[PDB]
């Protein structure tokens, strides 16, 4: 009862009710180069939700890529955890979800979104602590930001997630 | 949306 | 400096201040035994508000009931407590309050409502922690949740309140 | 409402 | 990591997220008399902000006056704090800032508002965790509240902000 | 607004 409740406080601060998450992932040069290096793959992001008691999720990043993206992009992917209250809500998972990667001159961000697969076990509701997460594998070169570009910025980038409410 | 690997 | 710092963090991580709230009960069974034993015979939940600086309120359920109910139903009551901000807050406490038990299959929930007794210590400015709780004692019969029935499942139950924001 | 026992 | 882990969940059980912030001073008898007697002359209070990542902002009073003040006004002011997210947002700072001193019967609060002067280093973007504090050295006569009057109550008094959100 | 001191 040390560190776990230090871990507790520091999601809790970092949660959102309204299906609207910004992560601000810090040390990126070391996270990406542990990525490169195989040693730290991924990585998830703290928990959010649709309301008070609607759906809990989380994001994952993979920042030397996964799949058809490995070496080549930044991967980013949704995630579905088993929520306090998955019992009272409708399933599968089917609201709309977008994906940012934030430009910090607010110029021009890199977007992608799409409408969940029903028929996939990564919408279903949760039996394990989350799902199998799904999203852009080809999210975004490698290249584009992460060199040159003001999508890193002192060393940090944001990352960002709405997800659609309607009919929530 | 692509699961992931 | 230990424990106690949990249990603040828990009810934080509790707390809503727009008057709506919902409560998981989780081990079920055995506080239910534990009331029908005596041993425990009340639960307060965690602390929720009105608005962010509004009215501090939480619930008091008998799982073997009180009063009229003992035995028999589950009872439900209202309690408001000394908030931090009670002195720029208008009194006696006057807001329709609504509880419900969910149907898990969002079928047929249970439900009531009433306005305060504005004679009653209950609604007056807490000196105490606590007021007198109030609310229904016959709120829901033992039989029809708890045994079969949709309301209580994978051991537990959702009881949700509803402060009416009128004139606040 | 009714006050608690 | 021990008594840094309560403080960390007291600042987050008194943030805000909507530009509006309820500051409860208490032990206000001890506190005003440590600045009278030079030993504590200012406090911080803790923060919010104008959005969910938004601007991270908090205020310092000085029981006893400051400048022009001192001795004779409680002078309260306005901080722009180093937030998690100050790359995103537009800078100079300028919103326009209200501040309040809560009377108790509600009957006259003590009221004055401001639009931020944009030449101020005070509203430029943070480079060290607070930027200089500015807002009203003669916010208050500390002859009208404090002495009789209904602005300290029960050894406490209430400071209010709200932050204009046009343009966020 | 005035700087404080």
């Amino acid at each position: 009862a040390m560190a776990d409740l230090e871990q507790k406080v520091l999601e809790m601060e970092a949660s959102t009710y309204d299906g609207v998450f910004i992560w601000k992932i810090s040390d990126f040069a070391r996270k990406r180069q542990e990525a490169v290096a195989g040693r730290i793959p991924a990585i998830f992001s703290p928990a959010f939700y649709t309301s008070r008691y609607g759906y809990k999720m989380c994001l994952r990043i993979y920042l030397n890529g996964d799949g058809t993206g490995r070496g080549t992009h930044l991967s980013l992917f949704f995630v579905v955890m088993k929520g306090p209250n998955d019992a009272l809500l409708r399933w599968p998972f089917n609201q709309k979800v977008t994906l940012m990667l934030l430009d910090q001159n607010n110029r021009e961000h890199v977007i992608d979104a799409f409408r969940p697969d029903v028929t996939s076990s990564s919408f279903q509701r949760p039996v394990n602590d989350m799902n199998i997460a799904s999203g852009c594998p080809l999210f975004c070169p490698v290249s584009k930001m992460e060199a040159k570009n003001s999508y890193v910025r002192d060393d940090a980038i944001f990352i960002k997630a709405i997800v659609d409410l309607t009919g929530l | 949306p692509v699961q992931e690997t």
